[PDB]
RNA sequence: AAUGAGUCCACUUUAAAUCCUUUAACGAGGAUCCAUUGGAGGGCAAGUCUGGUGCCAGCAGCCGCGGUAAUUCCAGCUCCAA
RNA sequence: GGUGACCACGGGUGACGGGGAAUCAGGGUUCGAUUCCGGAGAGGGAGCCUGAGAAACGGCUACCACAUCCAAGGAAGGCAGCA
RNA sequence: GUCUCCGUAGUGUAGCGGUUAUCACGUUCGCCUAACACGCGAAAGGUCCUCGGUUCGAAACCGGGCGGAAACACCA
């Protein structure tokens, strides 16, 4: 029949029990400090950390020197140090369990442009990313959840077409200028 | 069904064909020929996804119908002709020759050979019987049969068939200590030397193979192609010499190659 | 026009279809996707040929502008290009005409012609009445 | 039937219709989350009350 | 290309209303000789052989066995100059609502009164239905019409002058009273059961030397019905005006679904846009359109077509509903409307709260007079007095009413065919008028 | 009385004035009343509640978001 | 100051269209270009606010609320969860 | 003689089987009409020609159930294919 | 579309061309109780489905239309 794929998976897990003060306040603190839109995308990063920790624990259950354990452990550690959430000298499966969601939230492009001073606040950072003002290497990114690697950490910069790098001021600037010259010849 | 199937779904195609999932719903469905469809390489995918000489089935059809594709010294216009194991693909207009040999991962690789080496071809005999008038007969691993062979040649040995004549020029006996190649199962595409053959009457004989690195394995007797007299192969081996290396020493080779290229 | 460059990659020549094929990308910094004809003559200059044998298609523009990439096709001669090439790219260049009835009407005629046996005048007169 | 269905919609019927008070729009999405984080996390109050709830009817 | 004109045949019960038009449809080539002989044999058993031509229009078995027309029926043929369709009428006191449906969806009309003694006199009287037919003709917008007298073979002597002359003078003075011009309308003698004077001048009667019709478009002379009907005025087409389409009936045809049928008033309907039905307020894409089992690309005004719509059932949309394009102004349910009316006859006085039945286009809805605004002169629309308290016959007035049942109307100043309406009670047309202002719900 | 299998049931009408939106011979849609064929609350032997009437939801009529199909 | 959601030219895509990605020109100050669905006694986060009703209407998965001062119904305001 | 308390035989299935899916400490519990593989069927049965391959139904024959046309003498049917 | 029947307070119906009323009731109010339960007496409740016609006058005599309950056909 059809040549589709229909391979898809959910990226978040809802909490087992709702309406609990501690989890609600922690999640709201994370959202407010990191400028997230809703609770779904803090549950998403929690799910990502949970899957990584499950893989780490499963590998730790395997016997040492097992080639499958070694191969998957080095692959997982390499990915963890590429995304920058783990220290380069911390190449052990035990340290993977000690990582936190705050480590993953810090590597987001939205937090990164705020840390680099390109934005005045985290919400300014998000709205600045969404409007195609931020570029990585050469590609422009409008996705706040863009996880930035260590090699791509240095290459975050304003978009050339944006009215903060190259020229071409926005529509309101041009409208104000033409109104000013029309009122004042 | 009420008869033979003449379709082949894309996902049910053999894995070593390396077909994807999004281009279509169907697979080439190779025609009947010298080789089973499970371990054959129809010329459409060979000329479209290995060589990229064509972009679609229609372009490879135009390529074939201009009479440039030569298999075993004969021009084959069948777009879905089952090429199969170690049949020489000759393209005279661009002047290169291909020997179809499994790689280290058990897939047909793009192996280029010289024209003087392309003139001959190894064949594994499958059965030897005597026909009418007491005339001996010999059947290869292909569908090719030849009369009047050497009486020394026995079952599942290897013979040297030269093209444009179809005759036997030399043979290699299936003996312990001869270089072989596995043509089925998990050990597909692995080059090694015959070390032991334990035979089970009423079942499948099992033969043991050790490669140059010293890694020993075993496989069924039906999945072995003797390729060399002792240790020197009679064919040009592909990249890696058919030595299956594990992922641990594959990853660091990739890293070293990237560091050299970077 | 001031800042447009053609860079080729994955270039290869084949004699099976008597052509040289490649995939190319054009860098338009602040302009729209470059029209295919412009690629045609700029590549013809790039390979010292005429802007009639040049065949391009499949131009997808990357997100945020800048680079757009398509697959290039150049033949040795026009007769070969008419011989081995899909008819729709010929029609895009005007070298092939598609003046023909609908598939529905063609099926209607084919099914109506099945009702008349043998008789040439009536089997060709089958579609004259039900227009 | 015992005949008691004639009182259907009674209290809703007698409830005096009072119009909703027109009001400023509420921020939605990320801005709402920011505002409610600001209200209940970044603030210092010098007045007692044993941490009275956000809907205190004082 | 070739124009289309709707024709409606009105007359009396058993006046040959269907027999002579069966003759006509057979002579012009609507049916064959074999079918008419089949009708003859089927009428031979139960003795109603005189209506064998009438059963062509009388599609119902009940219509055949009862010998009368219960509801309208449709037929088609090609004339020597253009294309037309024909609608019969029930021609009975009980089925006035059915025939005003057909006459409302008309372009022209023909009226039939039997020339025999005892029927023409009963035909045109107070209880006589010819007055009702001719009145509703002008009420519902029959701008031009012809008249043909039937069954002068039973007259004494058959095919005679003075009988024809007295009946044409009677109907001529009646139509001069009603507003129609005797000069414009043709006067044709036709012998139905014998089948005379439809294609050729029947020489059994030589005293008739043809009629002359003089009109604003031009002049014409005639000796036969075909010569009369080929020179009718091609009615105007309000094509630019947005789509309006009342629904004569709804069918559930096997394999395609619901097919509402109605005569297109304004606009062009073609398969490929959504339509809206006003009394029920349902929105639905039109799928296909078809006149007389012939598929068409468009529905021009004045076309009595059946159009197929999608994903709906037969009970969603019913008779009397009006369709219109949602892309243009959509028709929608009306709370009430202001109407200027002409009171015709009523034994008592008319008061507020009087609830007769209003018959507009296809719809037949009883409307209750909310209150009376003012009385109006017969002519020129002149003011008489404000706030009336009663009404009598021979009067005009401005009155506001609300339909008891959901109904959609259009003011005459906007949609003329839907502006015309009639009022029926006690088996006469009590009031006639047009619509001026309509509120929208 | 259900359209299929002709069974007669009793269904609660769950709001303040939604009995007046119900007339005879209507086509109602009835769902379960909460706990899988078991009576709920102070209502003896009622296991169903009306969701829609005449192919329009009782919620829409109660909120007044749309009108009866007159 | 900055952007889209939309209008909308061209290119591109495509068998031909369409969509997406490019890209002209318009396009935001109640930026009215308007976020909803369910709740606020407990479970279970959220009101001992105000007006109606008075074991009536109704709510309530369960405990239970209502018999004239309802933290639970019908409404306004205000909060709560996604 | 053969099969049976190691459940024969019979009945029921809201049973096409599997690869798989949902839930997820571990162990398990439900669901797989559904795109891949195997099977069955073409309204219900039944019987055949041709062909290498059919008990074929976008082949035929017969009965049964529905159902089309008719000039009433006959003729023609199978959307659990795409719409 | 046609035909058949029915339609009075909220249900159950008396009803006369010259009076629509009662009844189990239903409701309300007094009637005792903190709340009841039982129990005593009055009131309201009708365009006679609606609109008209006949008549000096009709709910009822008739013509429609509406709602419901039956059946009949209705295939661009
Ligand atoms: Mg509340
Ligand atoms: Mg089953
Ligand atoms: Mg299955
Ligand atoms: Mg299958
Ligand atoms: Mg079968
Ligand atoms: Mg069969």
């Amino acid at each position: 029949p059809v040549a589709r794929s229909w391979v898809c998976r959910k990226t978040y897990v809802t909490p087992r029990r709702p309406f609990e003060k501690s989890r609600l306040d922690q999640e709201l603190k994370l959202i407010g400090e990191y400028g997230l839109r809703n609770k779904r995308e803090v549950w998403r990063v929690k799910f990502t950390l949970a899957k990584i920790r499950k893989a780490a624990r499963e590998l730790l259950t395997l016997d040492e020197k097992d080639p499958r354990r070694l191969f998957e452990g080095n692959a997982l550690l390499r990915r963890l140090v590429r995304i920058g959430v783990l220290d380069e000298g911390k190449m052990k499966l035990d340290y993977i369990l000690g990582l936190k969601i705050e480590d993953f939230l810090e590597r987001r492009l939205q937090t990164q442009v705020f840390k680099l001073g390109l934005a005045k606040s985290i919400h300014h950072a998000r709205v600045l990313i969404r409007q195609r003002h931020i570029r990585v290497r050469k590609q422009v990114v409008n996705i706040p959840s863009f996880i930035v690697r260590l090699d791509s950490q240095k290459h975050i910069d304003f978009s050339l077409r944006s009215p903060y790098g190259g020229g071409r001021p926005g529509r309101v600037k041009r409208k104000n200028a033409k109104k000013g010259q029309g009122g004042a010849g | 069904a009420r008869g033979p199937k003449k379709h082949l779904k894309r996902v049910a195609a053999p894995k070593h064909w390396m077909l994807d999932k999004l281009t279509g719903v169907f697979a080439p469905r190779p025609s009947t020929g010298p080789h089973k469809l499970r371990e054959c390489l129809p010329l459409i995918i060979f000329l479209r996804n290995r060589l990229k000489y064509a972009l679609t089935g229609d372009e490879v059809k135009k390529i074939c119908m201009q009479r440039f594709i030569k298999i075993d010294g004969k021009v084959r216009t069948d777009i879905t002709y089952p090429a199969g194991f170690m049949d020489v693909i000759s393209i005279d207009k661009t002047g290169e020759n291909f020997r179809l040999i499994y790689d280290t991962k058990g897939r047909f690789a793009v192996h280029r050979i010289t024209p003087e080496e392309a003139k001959y071809k190894l064949c594994k005999v499958r059965k030897i019987f005597v026909g009418t008038k007491g005339i001996p007969h010999l059947v290869t691993h292909d569908a090719r049969t030849i009369r009047y062979p050497d009486p020394l040649i026995k079952v599942n040995d290897t013979i040297q068939i030269d093209l444009e004549t179809g005759k036997i020029t030399d043979f290699i006996k299936f003996d312990t200590g001869n270089l072989c190649m596995v043509t089925g199962g998990a050990n597909l595409g692995r080059i090694g030397v015959i070390t032991n053959r334990e035979r089970h009457p009423g079942s499948f004989d099992v033969v043991h193979v050790k490669d140059a690195n010293g890694n020993s394995f075993a496989t069924r007797l039906s999945n072995i192609f003797v390729i060399g007299k002792g240790n020197k192969p009679w064919i040009s081996l592909p990249r890696g010499k058919g030595i299956r290396l594990t992922i641990a020493e594959e990853r660091d080779k990739r890293l070293a190659a990237k560091q050299s290229s970077g | 026009n001031d800042t447009v460059t053609i860079r080729t990659r994955k270039f290869m020549t084949n004699r099976l279809l008597q052509r040289k094929q490649m995939v190319i990308d054009v860098l338009h910094p602040g302009k729209a996707t470059v029209p295919k004809t412009e690629i045609r003559e700029k590549l013809a200059k790039m390979y010292k040929t005429t802007p009639d044998v040049i065949f391009v298609f499949g131009f997808r523009t990357h997100f945020g502008g800048g680079k757009t990439t398509g697959f290039g096709m150049i033949y040795d001669s026009l007769d070969y290009a008419k011989k081995n090439e899909p008819k729709h790219r010929l029609a895009r260049h005007g070298l092939y005409e598609k003046k023909k009835t609908s598939r529905k009407q063609r099926k209607e005629r084919k099914n109506r012609m099945k009702k008349v046996r043998g008789t040439a005048k009536a089997n060709v007169g089958a579609g004259k009445k039900p227009k | 039937v015992h005949g008691s269905l004639a009182r259907a919609g009674k209290v809703r019927g007698q409830t005096p219709k009072v119009a909703k008070q027109e009001k400023k729009k509420k921020k939605t999405g990320r801005a709402k989350r920011r505002m409610q984080y600001n209200r209940r996390f970044v603030n210092v109050v010098p007045t007692f009350g044993k941490k009275k709830g956000p809907n205190a009817n004082s | 290309e070739k124009t289309h004109i709707n024709i409606v045949v009105i007359g009396h019960v058993d006046s040959g209303k269907s027999t002579t038009t069966g003759h006509l449809i057979y002579k012009c080539g609507g049916i064959d000789k074999r079918t008419i002989e089949k009708f003859e044999k089927e009428a031979a058993e139960m003795g109603k052989g005189s209506f064998k031509y009438a059963w062509v229009l009388d599609k119902l078995k009940a219509e055949r066995e009862r010998g009368i027309t219960i509801d309208i029926s449709l037929w088609k043929f090609e004339t020597s100059k253009y294309y037309v369709t024909i609608i019969d009428a029930p021609g009975h006191r009980d089925f006035i609502k059915n025939m005003i449906t057909g006459t409302s969806q008309a372009d022209c009309a023909v009226l039939i009164v039997a020339a025999g003694v005892g029927e023409f006199e009963a035909g045109i009287s107070k209880n006589g239905q010819t007055r009702e037919h001719a009145l509703l003709a002008y009420t519902l917008g029959v701008k031009q019409l012809i008249v043909g007298v039937n069954k002068m073979d039973s007259t004494e002597p058959p095919y005679s002058q003075k009988r024809y002359e007295e009946i044409v003078k009677e109907v001529s003075t009646y139509i001069k009273k009603i507003g129609y011009n005797p000069d414009t309308v043709a006067f044709v003698p036709i012998s139905g059961w014998n089948g005379d004077n439809m294609l050729e001048p029947s020489a059994n009667m030589p005293w008739f030397k043809g009629w002359k019709v003089t009109r604003k478009d031009g002049n014409a002379s005639g000796t036969t019905l075909l010569e009369a009907l080929d020179c009718i005025l091609p009615p105007t087409r309000p094509t630019d005006k947005p789509l309006r389409l009342p629904l004569q009936d709804v069918y559930k045809i096997g394999g395609i679904g619901t097919v509402p049928v109605g005569r297109v008033e304004t606009g062009v309907l073609k398969p490929g846009m959504v339509v809206t039905f006003a009394p029920v307020n349902v929105t639905t894409e039109v799928k296909s359109v078809e006149m007389h089992h012939e598929a068409l690309s468009e529905a021009l005004p004045g076309d009595n077509v059946g159009f197929n719509v999608k994903n709906v059932s037969v009970k969603d949309v019913r008779r009397g509903n009006v369709a219109g394009d949602s892309k243009n102004d959509p028709p929608m349910e009306a709370a009430g409307f202001t109407a200027q009316v002409i009171i015709l006859n009523h034994p008592g006085q008319i008061s507020a709260g009087y609830a007769p039945v209003l018959d507009c286009h296809t719809a037949h809805i009883a409307c209750k007079f909310a209150e009376l605004k003012e009385k109006i002169d017969r002519r020129s629309g002149k003011k008489l007095e404000d706030g009336p308290k009663f009404l009598k016959s021979g009067d005009a007035a401005i009155v506001d009413m609300v339909p008891g049942k959901p109904m959609c109307v259009e003011s005459f100043s906007d949609y003329p065919p839907l502006g015309r309406f009639a009022v029926r009670d006690m088996r006469q047309t009590v009031a006639v008028g047009v619509i001026k202002a309509v509120d929208k719900k | 009385q259900l359209i299929k299998n002709g069974k007669k049931i009793t269904a609660f009408v769950p709001n303040d004035g939604c009995l007046n939106f119900i007339e005879e011979n209507d086509e109602v849609l009835v769902a379960g009343f909460g706990r899988k064929g078991h009576a709920v609350g102070d209502i003896p032997g009622v296991r169903f509640k009306v969701v829609k009437v005449a192919n329009v939801s009782l919620l829409a009529l109660y909120k007044g978001k749309k009108e009866r199909p007159r």
